[PDB]
């Protein structure tokens, strides 16, 4: 039984761990977004 | 005018005959130095841009030509030569790229001595000295196959206080740990340090 | 002639706008980088230690 | 093989530094003639195709039927050959026989 | 002794407590002096391996550990804790900069006078002045190189005060570089000093 | 093996001890903190203003410039293949064996294509025994290649009239200079046949001279037994088998 | 084994506190949008 | 003239229209200052005591 | 990814690498002279068998 | 013998730890061969079946 | 310098316009003025001026 609490404890240990993982990606997709926004208007700022 | 050059200059590129050893009236192809002279006549009223163009452009067409002449001319024994990517193996240094590229005469060795290694490591080239291939710099290959690597890893003698972290250490206790893990709080209150 | 100097007023402006737009989002920009490459702090390793 | 070894030399020489493909350089010779050599003809209906093509925007069949050659009826004939693409796009009701 | 008080000067500086981190690190050292019995300490580090210069490692080389070489070298140590103070006065100065205020201005002034004089003033280039530019040959010479380890060898298993003139003909040698941290420092200063 | 890697190690960190001693950075109210060694002392007296001399980053008077790592990989490089065979590095390269090792030579940018031209010139020139002018005539004249002959004053005749006036519109709105002027002038300028390339097409093959021919336009090692596999032809001329076929 | 509890205990607690501290950024980086727009439509104020 | 007097309200009522956009704008960025400087409160350092 | 130029130089080592270990590919030689055969030619059971 | 020496290739590979994967891999294989007692290895892959 | 203030010349040009020569061997470092004028690109063959 302990052994499957520490399954337990494992288990939300890299759930948790994905979690992060997803976190990172997110980031990761809204920097791109961030430095496509700067692009954008940098163009912009030249037609201007 | 149009082509900005002289009107000599134009009267002989219509008085070529090109007739090639006969089928027409006669073969009035230049010599090689008055090919050389008009080209220069026709050729010197240009801008910049278009004469560092054509520098590039000549460059890339006379590279080509040599590494082709070179190919079927010069072959020194053992290696079996054959193309442009064989002669870029054998001399350590690239032959088909463009004239966009820039880079130093140190880096460049820095690439050909690199890509030596890598050919006398990967045991592609034969004959090559396995005894001295066993040193401490080709076992450290994975480090030493990069100057940023090499170069941190140099300076990691003369200046370690660069790479010292002051908040974990290699060998560092668990009841040293644990301390961290109770003083890594959001915000560190005095009474919860002294804790 | 003065409205036309107006209009010019009016362009540059709009430029100076666009450029303290730049200044915002570099800073977004900044902000979303060191989030991400920095990614998982020590703190963190610990716990999952 | 000396011999073709040197006509295929030609034709792979020719083709590299004029660009021009191996059926169109095909096409060329036999609206030339049959026998497959290399004249001042062969050369100067390439110069006017290309010069047709440069200007005129033109293809490489239709700047050499232009220049004096025939329509080739029987191209690679992996796909429509030029005078199935002039006279059989698409057939009216029959079969055609020109 | 050593890594406890830096492990919450670190934690604290991380967390903007400025002057707990400040009142933590005056545990292991302090440019003012310490103040014992109410009375002047003679000595100048309040860690007493620091202050004598005793050194805790033999075999430091042995693996990639910068923690172990500064073990073998104990003052790399004091370094990396200046630098540290460094850093938690810049973060102080920047820290007062940010608000833009009269008075806030005035206290990043106070504390960036500060650095600059706990800093002094920084060297610049000289060898740069009269190095001899030599071949890859004499570069990579074996013998120059091994003279130099042999020369190396019996300054350290000795002591031996003879061979005084080394003959600075043999170029095969490279100089120490002056510390990335410490010119990024030194510029940052002069930059928040010309603002 | 273990004395010797304890040696080096050793003198690698008596070699940093003495740059931290000798480093002038460090003054610094931290300076009374330091103290001057007698070993401090040997090395000074021993080797002048050595351990003083210090230089910038970037610097390639450096040991952490490309400079040192430079010369630490040839040091470890020169003996991979023996002096004897052509795999050597000495004697596939001998013009690497004396660089010189200068700030400029690392802060100049230049085009690698200039130093592989520079390269080869010097091989091409030691080999034959000829001048640069030399070899460009003979090259446009040569036959024993895909790429020869190359003409240089014609291609670049060719790459102005095409960069200053393509199709010849401007020529051709002028009819008068088209009575003195034909069709082969304009072929040379358009498309790409140097004079002797015209030869090279325009001659007939006939079993008379046959061999005579093939040799001509071959090299010694380029023979009809060769030229008989067809992926031998793909690699000799840089086609294709599709295309060949 | 209750030792082990003790440190998933620890281990949640600082997991929280960063993402107490992932908040703290985020609400940051919000808050210089926020101002940056201010300006954006200052600048904006006075071009209309 | 009646016309450009009708444009001249219109862009008055377009600076209206931004300055009431300061007003909401200013006050997003007063309560996302307030909850950033704030941080954390005494109810989570007492959870994590 | 970088884009920087000694970034580039390591791309073209790694590449360069991955050529050499990889060597040269070879070509389709079958599709040469491989006949076209019928249905019942492709399907002969006595062939299969 | 072999598959956890993937395992954790696979890992690094993913987490993009580059150089301790080709560590871990040289295990298994490497192109330069083997050093063993100081001497090179006359055997071309690190696995015995 | 008035050359410099008024026509937007650089040091070398406008010294070169009020009597002096060009300087062939500048600080050597960079390209010189006589090369800046007379050698960018050559030609075919090296400069003989």
């Amino acid at each position: 039984s302990l052994s499957a609490t520490a399954s337990q404890y494992s288990a939300d240990k890299i759930s948790r761990s994905e979690a992060y993982r997803r976190r990172r990606q997110e980031w990761e997709i809204q920097r791109d977004n961030a430095d496509g926004e700067v692009k954008q208007m940098d163009a912009q700022l030249e037609s201007l | 005018s149009a082509l900005h050059t002289m009107p000599s200059v134009i009267r002989t590129l219509v008085n070529i005959r090109y007739v090639t050893a006969l089928n027409k009236a006669e073969s009035n192809l230049p010599s090689w130095d008055e090919w050389q002279t008009l080209a220069e006549n026709m050729e010197a009223g240009l801008s910049t841009q278009q004469a560092q163009t054509l520098a590039d452009y000549t460059a890339e067409r006379l590279s080509s030509v040599l590494c082709n002449w070179f190919l079927a001319n010069i072959q020194p024994e053992g290696v079996s030569l054959h193309s442009r990517d064989d002669l870029y193996s054998y001399f350590l240094i690239d032959n088909q790229v463009s004239s966009a590229i820039k880079t130093t005469r140190l880096a460049e060795a820095i690439a050909g001595i690199q890509l030596y290694i890598n050919r006398a490591l990967n045991r592609i080239e034969p004959n090559a000295r396995a005894d001295v291939s066993t040193r401490q710099f080709f076992t450290d290959w994975t480090v030493n196959n990069r100057y940023s690597t090499w170069g941190g890893v140099s300076r990691l003698v003369y200046y370690p206080e660069n790479y010292i972290d002051p908040t974990q250490r290699i060998g560092q206790t668990r009841m040293m740990d644990e301390l961290l893990e109770n003083i890594s709080q959001s915000k560190l209150s005095r009474d919860t340090v002294e804790d | 002639i003065r409205i036309q100097q107006r209009t010019v007023d009016e362009v540059d402006a709009d430029i100076a706008v666009l450029a303290e737009s730049r200044r915002s989002a570099q800073n977004r920009l900044e902000k979303y980088q060191q989030l991400y490459d920095e990614d998982i702090n020590h703190g963190e390793q610990r716990a999952m230690s | 093989l000396t011999i073709f070894a040197l006509k295929l030399n030609k034709a792979i020489r020719l083709c590299l530094t004029s660009g021009l493909s191996p059926n169109e350089l095909q096409t060329i010779v036999r609206s030339d003639n049959a026998q497959g050599i290399i004249n001042d003809s062969v050369l100067t209906k390439v110069f006017y195709t290309l010069f047709y093509s440069h200007r005129y925007a033109l293809s490489f069949d239709d700047a050499q039927v232009l220049n004096g050659s025939v329509i080739n009826q029987y191209a690679d004939d992996d796909s429509v050959s030029h005078f199935n693409r002039l006279f059989n796009t698409p057939p009216l009701k029959g079969k055609i026989f020109e | 002794f050593y890594y406890t008080p830096m492990m919450c000067f670190q934690r604290l500086l991380q967390e903007k407590q400025f002057d707990e981190a400040t009142q933590w690190i005056n545990y292991v050292y302090n440019p003012a002096g310490y103040i014992v019995n109410g009375e002047i300490a003679p000595w100048i580090w309040n860690c007493r391996p620091l202050e004598e210069t005793t050194s805790w490692n033999a075999n430091p080389l042995d693996a990639i550990d910068p923690d172990a070489v500064a073990q073998n070298d104990p003052m790399h140590y004091k370094i990396a804790t200046f630098m540290r103070l460094l850093d938690q006065l810049i973060l102080r100065g920047d820290m007062a900069y940010r608000e833009l205020t009269r008075d806030a201005l005035n206290e990043a002034k106070m504390w960036y006078v500060r650095t600059l004089e706990l800093l002094g003033d920084e060297p610049e280039d000289y060898g740069s002045q009269q190095w001899a530019a030599p071949s890859l040959s004499g570069a990579a010479s074996q013998t120059v190189q091994a003279a130099y380890q042999q020369d190396l060898t019996m300054l350290g298993r000795g002591g031996v005060s003879k061979n005084l003139r080394t003959a600075n003909s043999l170029v095969g040698l490279f100089l120490p570089e002056y510390n990335p941290a410490l010119t990024d420092y030194w510029q940052t200063l002069r930059l928040r000093l010309f603002n | 093996y273990h004395e010797t890697i304890e040696q080096k190690k050793n003198n690698r960190l008596l070699e940093a001890r003495i740059f931290t001693r000798a480093n002038p950075q460090l003054s610094g109210a931290i300076r009374l903190g330091i103290e001057r060694d007698s070993v401090s002392r040997s090395y000074d007296e021993m080797f002048g203003a050595r351990s003083s001399s210090f230089v910038k980053p970037g610097s390639v008077a450096s040991m952490f410039s490309p400079a040192g790592y430079l010369t630490e990989l040839y040091r470890e490089a020169k003996d991979l293949h023996f002096s004897s065979s052509a795999y050597h590095l000495d004697n596939r390269r001998p013009d690497l064996a004396d660089l010189t090792l200068s700030q400029s030579n690392m802060d100049t940018e230049i085009s690698t294509l200039t130093l592989s031209n520079e390269l080869l010139l010097e091989h091409i020139t030691r080999k034959t025994g000829g001048d640069s002018d030399a070899l460009m005539e003979s090259l446009s004249t040569y036959r024993q290649a895909i790429d020869t002959p190359y003409h240089q004053p014609y291609e670049t005749i060719r790459q102005v009239i095409m960069t200053h006036d393509s199709t010849l519109s401007a020529l051709s709105r002028n009819p008068e200079v088209m009575g003195q002027a034909e069709g082969a002038s304009l072929l040379a300028i358009l498309a790409n046949i140097s004079p002797e390339l015209y030869n090279i097409l325009t001659e007939e093959i006939t079993e008379k001279n046959a061999d005579a021919l093939f040799a001509q336009n071959f090299s010694e090692n380029i023979t009809p037994e060769n030229f008989a596999s067809q992926s031998w032809i793909a690699k000799y001329y840089g086609l294709e088998l599709s295309e060949v076929q």
